[PDB]
């Protein structure tokens, strides 16, 4: 018996990625998706400071 | 009036009994055939309110 | 690292793979926070209570 | 070790997540230290 146990969400992210990656564009309507976080927007330069 | 609209656009973060509140992540993580469970839940949920 | 949930089945056919949380089928796609993984040998008719 | 007693005052407030909020007051319900103790 083998058992895996993921448990997903939460700000950082690793152990993934057998797929390729694309350039970046902003101020245009675009699908995208980071580290599984789909959806779709228009991405600027923010302010927050984190 | 606030509080009618504040509520309702709150009701959106309730996971009435799913495994999220998200439909891009359940989308992305199972099988369709095993993901009508799931919207159901949202659905009647936010039908609902 | 970078995780391919395909090499596994060259290994040997399974005599259960019941996933719970995500559908098998498309593993290849998400990305996880933390994965653990466990083993052990037990008798035959007490897989049902994994 | 001479062993004492004091109060607690307001102390013992860490961040739960690591998600950004700004200008909420956003409530939690998770292990603290207790006030006034």
């Amino acid at each position: 018996v083998v058992v895996l146990s993921f448990e997903l969400l939460h700000a950082p992210a690793t152990v993934c990625g057998p797929k390729k990656s694309t350039n970046l564009v902003k101020n245009k309507c675009v699908n995208f998706n980071f580290n599984g976080l789909t959806g779709t927007g228009v991405l600027t330069k923010s302010n927050k400071k984190f | 009036n606030a509080q009618a609209l504040n509520t309702l656009v709150k009701q959106l973060s309730s996971k009435f009994g799913a495994i999220s509140s998200v439909l891009n992540d359940i989308l992305s993580r199972l099988d369709p055939p095993e993901a009508e469970v799931q919207i159901d839940r949202l659905i009647t949920g936010r039908l609902q309110s | 690292c970078v995780a391919d949930y395909s090499v596994l089945y060259n290994f040997a056919p399974f005599f259960a793979f019941k996933c719970y949380g995500v559908s098998p089928t498309k593993l290849n796609d998400l990305c996880f926070t933390n994965v653990y993984a466990d083993s052990f040998v037990i008798k035959g008719n007490e897989v049902s209570q994994i | 070790t001479t062993q004492s007693y004091t109060n607690s005052f307001t102390r013992g407030v860490y961040y739960p997540d690591k998600v950004f909020r700004s200008s909420v007051l956003h409530l939690t319900q998770d292990l603290f230290l207790p006030f006034f103790s």
